[PDB]
């Protein structure tokens, strides 16, 4: 369940607070619907209360989960196919998937490769867009704007952030 | 609003379209920084 | 008239983006377009008699 003021995630919307629940008229009878808003978008969202766990509606990590993610961010890697197709495809799916542990785990190998040989014009967006959801997630949990939030990664990276 | 056919999941998210020229006081728009005018047209009315 | 007939050219630019890529993660923020409409209006306001 999600109360009015719960801090949640709605892929790929990064983070947003739930405003409440309402009966939206969809087709036939109106099932209950959760409401996820994003002030840094001015968008809007309606999430069915039936199976919230099927839309990948997770919740912002707690301040306790910062170090673990950082540790899997600095070191943790993972092999990927050589031809750009499968590799970038996988990375993309992982991105839209909305999984901070997987996005960070990915960011690790992507980082190891970026300063070695160097990152293709594709995997670059697959890195940037990856660090984006992270930097904002940190801003949701620790309530510190993308300035400070991005200032976090600098430690477990070795370099600053864009 | 972009809605899934099966998932029953709703996604609204307002977007952008473009720029639509506005008419002045006198009744003539400004295209490419020039003062132009839209003259009326005439053709037979629809029907049998 | 030019707005609607120009908007249908956008509707087709809608039906080609959704039918591919990632049908799960999509928003109209990626499904719409400017030019099919923008150019449609810019055309009328200049070239028409």
């Amino acid at each position: 369940e999600f109360r009015p003021g719960d801090k949640v995630v709605l892929p790929p919307y990064g983070v947003g607070v739930v405003a409440g629940i309402a009966q939206r008229s969809v087709s036939g009878v109106s099932r209950a619907y959760y409401q996820v808003d994003f002030p840094g978008s001015r968008s809007k969202a309606y999430v069915p209360v039936e199976a919230p766990h099927s839309v990948g509606l997770r919740k912002a990590l707690a301040p306790e989960e910062v170090p673990v993610i950082l540790d899997l961010l600095k070191n943790g890697r993972m092999p990927l196919p050589k031809q750009w197709a499968a590799r970038h495809r996988k990375t993309s799916e992982i991105l839209a998937d909305g999984n901070p542990y997987r996005i960070a785990q990915m960011a690790g190998q992507l980082r190891a490769w970026e300063v070695e040989r160097g990152l293709p014009d594709l995997d670059r967006q697959a890195l940037r867009r990856a660090i984006h959801l992270l930097a904002e997630e940190v801003a949701q949990s620790l309530e510190i704007t993308v300035q400070e939030a991005k200032r976090l990664f600098e430690e477990a990276w070795g370099e600053e952030l864009n | 609003q972009l809605i899934h056919k099966d998932t029953g999941l709703i996604k609204e998210d307002e977007v952008f379209l473009g720029h639509l020229p506005l008419m002045t006081e006198d009744g003539s728009f400004i295209i490419n920084g020039a003062d132009r005018v839209i003259v009326s047209q005439i053709h037979r009315s629809p029907g049998v | 008239d030019q707005f609607r007939v120009g908007l249908a050219r956008l509707a087709r630019g809608v039906r080609e983006r959704m039918v591919m890529g990632s049908p799960d993660t999509l928003t109209p923020a990626k499904l719409v377009n400017s030019r099919p409409l923008e150019a449609a209006l810019r055309e009328f306001f200049s070239r028409s008699q």
